[PDB]
């Protein structure tokens, strides 16, 4: 909520955007981990009755 | 998105861009509405210090 601080943060260049990129890489990787661990089965098998 | 990625082409995906905020709709002021003028003449223009 400060434009004044958000102007001074432009002087630091691409730090802010590469942090969001790094956290997005982590965040997508959590879904990738979950996909790699659980989605090893290509069909939702269900039990007999 | 084009500005966020510094690119005129953008590929199939989901991209963070800006952050949405509801705007400050009015500028509220809440103060102790005491009537007395402060005694600054007796601070600065007093007979002796
Ligand atoms: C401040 O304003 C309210 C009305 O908005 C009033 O009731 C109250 O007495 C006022 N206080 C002073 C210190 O005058
Ligand atoms: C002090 O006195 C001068 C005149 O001698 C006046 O212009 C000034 O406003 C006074 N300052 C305060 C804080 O009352």
């Amino acid at each position: 909520d400060s434009t004044e601080c958000s102007n001074l943060l432009l002087q630091y260049g691409s730090f802010c955007t590469q942090l969001n990129r790094a956290l997005t890489g982590i965040a997508v990787e959590q879904d990738k981990n979950t996909q790699e661990v659980f989605a090893q089965v290509k069909q939702i098998y269900k039990t007999p009755p | 998105t084009k500005c966020t990625l510094k690119s005129f082409t953008v590929e199939k995906g989901i991209y963070q861009t800006s952050n949405f905020r509801v705007q400050p709709t009015e500028s509220i002021v809440r103060f102790p509405n005491i009537t007395n003028l402060c005694p600054f003449g007796e601070v600065f223009n007093a007979t002796r210090f």
